[PDB]
């Protein structure tokens, strides 16, 4: 059995290994620095350390059963997976992350959990889990701000532990900058110790200050360096939030730039005000109903296989409905779908006029069209969704008395979405289908003569 | 008004303003009445009167104004009373309006009324279209978001002060002053991470101050990040124009182009940017719908192209192809539009400016000045293989924008129209 | 006489009108809020205000004599310019900025120079001068920074004056927040007054605090509002500077993104190490020699006439030296120059090999090319700037013994900037010049007969 | 010998000259302002300054021996390099840097290292080394953080020295704002002096405040100016880091925008759930395996010669194994390689179906392809990388039994990435190779006769 890295099981295990890494990256340093935290809950820390070590062994077992993708196929051979795991640097980090440094507990004592700082080397699993999460998640921005908050909180927690350790090394309460005397009942509480250390670290790492000034030279040096780190952290927070803000309304900014450009164009070109209102209403409708970006530009980032398959899933069923293409080969209709060009219209727009040359065949997708009588007040018939016209004009039938000319004016009732198949595209698709072209000409001749 | 259009109507956006200020009353004043003791028996009836006014605004909204909103389904404009009422009930807006009026004298029982925020977002969408230069409202809306975050912070600080006890410690609010602007001042120092406040002593005060400062760090980053995006978006066009203009100056400096040519390029960039706000109008037109692009080209050039004697009787669609192939070219003052004896292969339409035709002895005599809306050089489109030569010097009399269609693009759109191709070729041989 | 708004005289007058506008925007409120400053140097303020009013009148006169572009012509009619000025809101602002309020000095006294606050309505001249200095300067980022800093300094000065006025209204030394008692030997000095007010305003408008806390409710309101204005100011400063940094790094960002994408493609396609190093060296050459720009993308916006003039000034002197184009018509030369495409070759690169299909003519702008044998060790002749090859392959003379194929190996000794002219581009330029095409074919035939390769 | 500026020796010397430049820029002002630092370790400063001046002299020698790029060739003529160096402002700056002012130690005194402030004029070497590292290192973002941090550290150090010198000029311990009395046991130490000045500068430049408020007017003015400079510095830090952050996820932002547009299209068109899931899985595969950017637009950034070299190195070996292209001209093979189009298929995708029209030749760059039967579950043969099919369909052979049709179903077993050569591209490449086209037709005809077709 092998685990697909792109599957849901690998992501579910990535969460299950992220918890011991987060426990080690946050609480090992807290127990190393805050001695009361390590001493009071020692049995719970032993249980959690043993559980995290077990999960680390299982994680090393998972990487021996995680397939890598060569020649487009997932590798299921056990020896290839073992050698791929052992060849990378990750195996060395995983082995170093599980070196039995806990044997020093019987040498140094039960108050030295910094021997488990090698367990921090499994950070790659945490980073891989977060990089997979920022792909899978429905909300990239919410997870991005949550991840930034988590990283800032972890750094603040580490700096709080560092500040408490520096206060311990200097001595609690010897000066006003260090943490005060822990023999005081208020200051001696472990919750008070950690919360005030986190408060100091949050203050210093976010360019707030609001802390007692340093007294000794080492305290001044540490405060200067940690304020510089805090400037970096605050600038990172502001830059991440600003990049998030820019990415969140990037499409809105692009659409607003486009509509401002078209407003400037119709103001400069002395375009009539009714046309200006029509263009502004059209753009507002396109943004409101989520059709702002061109279909050609959207789908060109897809491969040719998926673009054709998506187009087949959209247009093929309607193309079969067209009378001329009803008997066509299933292979031929694939190219005709791929040559369909989207066309959008406004209320009152004329798709075609009577006496115009018909070079396209329009397929109505999400609109209603009217066959007006050169006045715009009466309609022969209203063409609903799935209808079509110009299917005979694209074909070339000799003897057509009204051939190559539109027989009536087609008027869009309102905001119609069409798909045209031009005569040139049909001919270049039929160049590879001679028999189909002849039978289309025969069927069009039959339609014209009936 | 039996049925109103939400996207266009101004009475509807005025009603949206009223609904926003009714919803702003609930959002801003419910935490005030929850935290501050401003909701006393001596003035409770004013609070209840304004709450009834806001609820009446909500009720008038959901009953009258939301049920008569015309909508678009399948592209059609729906106007009848039956469909508009039924369509709104099926939307998320009616679902949120029902839960924004449920009864649930505690001010926290009116917290459902704060859930009518879809009217604010709908009102925001109108202000991004009704008024030009919409980044000004975005700064105001972001500032109002900051003012509300300090407002909630002010209510949270007074609750924390009162819960511990007023004047109990130095960190809590002591009790003197307006009791709102005092706690709002603490929010301003805190949420902007300004500091200067009394230090928190008790564990509850340190935890509250820690989170508040942490929240402020991200709140102050949102204000900067929003302004960074506003400044970048407001100056994006100027930056692109400056980078494009500096790229050509850098290009012209590398090849040692003399300043006589370089100042003409700088003049064109400055004139084109200050006139049309662009550097290429065709880059915008390719992003438009093909019907939008064609209708704009008809609204600009069809009243002129359909008046020249060369393309009379031609196909109307072929003329429509001529308008789409026309390109706007700006000629500098005293620039030679046509040289006497060069290859004539372009048709010029004067959209703006004056063009002088030279002649007489040794040139430099204005035989005629062609104003905007006139077309010259149309005969050149009918020649084959350099058969046309310009018979007179033609210069631009100061910053003329010419719509130019060349012989190559006309011949490319003349193979799709065999009927007009025969007629236009017949008119060529009929005059020579 | 009419002043052209795009000329240097208009910019000089914009500078000349900016100084009274800046003086009115700073020192009028400075004298209104600091009474000692107004009373001590009253004769200097009177002289400067009279001078500024005179410059305002001359500015209105210039506005009546400043032309505008109507249909591309700078209008020089006096009546049309006067009517264009009067129909604009700027005329109303200039009139309101010169309504004589100095007559109110006899009613209110010399202690009230805030009556001249209407002179602030000439801010449009200052803004126009700065927005025109932004375009004219060769250091747009430095001037942008200077403009932002001086705007922030002006706002800080205004807030300092406002804080001093609020301290005066509440009372000097009344509590710990206001400016101290002005009867102090130290705090009673005008310099100390303004400088401490500026210190308070700078600390408050930059969200730094470190100022005595407000005592009164009105003081709390003003402090809250003015730190909010400071939040807006700080956000504007950081956003403008961040947009500046993003714009300056934009070319670096896109070039490095292109390099990273090409490296990712190489890691995808298992491209050999020497080829990867060659491409990395090529991109380092492009960034080091400021050649990352594409000529087509640089000149795409320019019209045909201006791009033609630039291309002529780059290439006509070396295109006329080509033996086939010596007798060519000037318009055909313009077309051929406009159809020249730049190509840059690394050292050791083979531009064409012997037996390769000859599709384009190459013209050397910069660099040295060597005609080498099949091995490539020996060199026949070194081609320099202005030299060319492939002039007969584009012609495609009938009966040619070469047969549209290269007859020699051209190797780039160093980094050569060539400009290729394809046969398709040559025919596209020649389709309007059939007589010149016949002359070109005749010249190619004569060349191929003298060499005996026909 | 002439040092190549784009080589590794030039970068190593850039580091070797940046070390004394950074030493001067960090320590000349420190010894000038902190007099005890200059006096106590004066011998160490003497040897360090002498070594720095020696390295400056060797830097001038390297500049004389640094070749520039003329006509794409490295200039190796010594006198030309001398003239090029002396014709630049950098020679004047280096001469001003190495003006002997240590002779002024006898006049002004041994406690005045302000005379060595001209050594700061070698800043161009430091910036050049930083730019070369930015364009050279494999961690542009980490190096940009390091460079910004070092700039902020040196600016804070300079402001610390400025604050200490201002305190010295005003008087140590005269008021509460200045550095306190230097006769104190604690604050009289040089280490304490420097680190408290650094702490004060760090608070002020990072706009944190929490420093003793100014007393004198000069102190207030300096504090105003220095918090304004600190606001500008903080905005610069935020802008640089935000620009870097936007650059580091510009590819992710673009990819997520593309995926959002695709999802909006699929929801617009009511595309079936399985198809949407397939598209999402495909884009996840693209992001995971670093194949996001399309290869055509990536190769557009390359020059035509270098893109041709990349294409040859990727495709020539696998195109030479095709039986029809077994014995072809080099130019035709290069053009056919340039005509190849990448196609990527998901597992289970059908490249060709039985009855589909064959107008392309597919060459498997990587992946496994199955010649599957009509049932869709039984395969005839698995085609591995380097293999090809459709080599006959691209050739237009008259009288063929199977005309432009696919004989069998081709199914992608896994994520198959392969290149297609269309019939139209092959014909357009063969336009300039008519003999090769005839040979290809003959080879296809003989293959069809051998296989029993035709
Ligand atoms: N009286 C009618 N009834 C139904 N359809 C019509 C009528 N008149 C025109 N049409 C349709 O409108 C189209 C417009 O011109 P076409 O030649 O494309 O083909 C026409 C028919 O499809
Ligand atoms: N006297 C004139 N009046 C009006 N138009 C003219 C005059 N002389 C030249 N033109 C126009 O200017 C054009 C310049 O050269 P063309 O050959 O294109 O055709 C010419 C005419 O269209
Ligand atoms: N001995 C030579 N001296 C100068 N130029 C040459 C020599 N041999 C070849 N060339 C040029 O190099 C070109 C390479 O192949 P072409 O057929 O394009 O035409 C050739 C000539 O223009
Ligand atoms: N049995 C088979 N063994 C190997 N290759 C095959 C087999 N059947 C079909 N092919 C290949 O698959 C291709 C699909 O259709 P073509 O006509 O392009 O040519 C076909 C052959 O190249």
């Amino acid at each position: 059995v092998v685990i697909d890295p792109s599957g849901n099981t690998y992501y579910n295990w990535l969460f299950c290994i992220t918890l011991p890494v987060m426990y080690n990256w946050t609480m090992v340093i807290a127990r190393a620095c805050f001695d009361e935290l390590q001493s009071d809950y020692l049995e719970y820390w032993l249980i959690l350390d043993y559980v995290s070590d077990i999960v680390y062994l299982i994680d090393m077992f998972v990487r021996t059963r995680t397939g890598y993708l060569e020649q487009g196929l997932l590798v299921k051979e056990e020896l290839k997976l073992i050698n791929k795991y052992k060849s990378n640097l990750q195996f060395k980090l995983d082995v170093l992350s599980l070196i039995p440094t806990d044997l020093l507990y019987f040498k140094l004592g039960w108050n030295y959990p910094e021997i488990r700082l090698n367990r921090l080397l499994r950070f790659s699993r945490m980073f891989e889990f977060f990089q997979r999460t920022e792909t899978r998640t429905n909300y990239p921005n919410i997870f991005r701000i949550s991840n930034l908050v988590m990283y800032i909180v972890i750094i603040i927690h580490w700096n709080a532990c560092v500040f408490y350790s520096i206060s311990k090394a200097i001595g609690f309460g010897n000066d006003t900058w260090v943490y005060p005397d822990i023999n005081d009942p208020e200051f001696g509480r472990l919750a008070r110790k950690y919360v005030y250390s986190l408060y100091w670290s949050t203050l210093t790492l976010t360019t707030i200050g609001e802390t007692p000034p340093p007294v000794r030279d080492s305290e001044y040096v540490f405060v200067v360096v940690d304020f510089l780190i805090g400037v970096l952290i605050f600038a990172t927070i502001v830059g991440n939030i600003g990049s998030m803000i820019s990415n969140m309304n990037a499409a809105r900014a692009e659409f607003q730039a486009r509509i401002d450009a078209i407003k400037q164009y119709m103001h400069f070109r002395n375009v009539s005000k009714d046309m200006e209102k029509r263009v502004i209403k059209w753009f507002d409708y396109l943004w409101t109903n989520k059709k702002t970006v061109d279909e050609k530009e959207v789908l060109k980032y897809l491969p040719d296989k998926l673009r054709a398959e998506i187009a087949i899933n959209v247009h093929l069923d309607t193309l079969k409905k067209v009378r001329i293409f009803a008997d066509c080969e299933a292979g031929l209709l694939v190219e005709l779908v791929l040559k369909l060009q989207p066309q959008v219209y406004s209320p009152g727009d004329y798709i075609c006029k009577k006496g115009d040359i018909g070079r396209e065949m329009y397929i109505i997708k999400e609109g209603k069209l009217a066959v007006v009588a050169d006045d715009g007040v009466t309609q022969f018939v209203v063409l609903s969704d799935g209808s079509y016209f110009g299917e005979i004009s694209i074909l070339n039938i000799k003897g057509s008395k009204a051939g190559n000319r539109r027989t009536a004016n087609i008027k869009s009732i309102g905001y119609s979405d069409l798909f045209c198949l031009s005569k040139d595209d049909l001919m270049e698709a039929l160049t590879e289908y001679p028999d189909a072209k002849t039978m289309l000409e025969e069927k069009g001749k039959q339609i014209l003569m009936k | 008004p039996q049925s109103i259009d939400p996207l266009t109507n101004l009475m509807y956006v005025l009603w949206l303003f009223f609904v926003v200020m009714a919803w702003n009353w609930n959002c801003w004043l419910i935490p005030v009445r929850w935290a501050f003791p401003y909701q006393t028996p001596d003035n409770i009836h004013h609070w209840l009167l304004m709450d009834y006014l806001c609820d009446l605004i909500y009720f008038l909204d959901i009953t009258v104004f939301q049920t008569r909103l015309q909508f678009v389904r399948g592209g059609d404009i729906i106007t009848d009373k039956k469909d508009m009422r039924n369509n709104y009930l099926k939307s998320r807006r009616f679902k949120m309006d029902l839960l924004s009026l449920l009864p649930l004298v505690n001010p926290l029982l009116r917290l459902p009324r704060c859930l009518k925020y879809m009217a604010f977002f709908e009102f925001n969408s109108r202000l991004e279209s009704i008024l030009s230069k919409a980044y000004v409202y975005r700064v105001i809306r972001t500032t109002a978001y900051l003012l509300y975050s300090l407002h909630l912070n002010s209510c949270l600080y007074y609750w924390a002060s009162a819960y511990q006890g007023l004047g109990s410690t130095h960190w809590v609010y002591d009790g003197v002053g307006n009791s709102y602007i005092r706690c709002y001042y603490f929010a301003v120092k805190t949420l902007i991470t300004i500091g200067g406040l009394p230090d928190p002593k008790t564990l509850f005060e340190i935890v509250f101050q820690l989170l508040n400062y942490f929240t402020g760090v991200f709140a102050f980053s949102v204000m900067i990040g929003q302004m960074r995006d506003v400044v970048g978006a407001a100056t994006a066009g100027q930056t692109y124009y400056r980078s494009c203009m500096d790229s050509t100056v850098k290009y012209m400096n590398f090849y040692k182009i003399p300043k006589s040519v370089q100042n003409r390029v700088k003049t064109w960039y400055e004139y084109t940017w200050h006139s049309q706000g662009m550097l290429d109008e065709s880059e915008l037109m390719v992003q438009l719908p093909d019907k939008m692009r064609l209708d704009l080209a008809i609204d600009v050039n069809y009243n002129i192209v359909s008046k020249v004697a060369l393309f009379q009787g031609c196909d109307r669609q072929m003329i429509f192809d001529m308008l789409k192939r026309l390109r706007s070219v700006v000629y500098l003052p005293n620039d030679y539009v046509c040289k006497k004896g060069e290859i004539g292969r372009e048709m010029y339409i004067i959209q703006a400016g004056q063009v002088q035709v030279l002649g007489g002895p040794d040139g430099k005599s204005v035989l005629v000045t062609l104003k905007a809306g006139s077309v010259f050089g149309e005969i050149s489109l009918l020649a084959v293989g350099g058969g046309n030569r310009r018979t007179a010097n033609v210069v631009a009399h100061g910053f003329t924008n010419l719509f130019i269609l060349d012989k190559k693009d006309l011949n490319e759109i003349l193979v799709h129209y065999p009927e007009s191709q025969k007629l236009l070729r017949k008119k060529a041989r009929r005059m020579l």
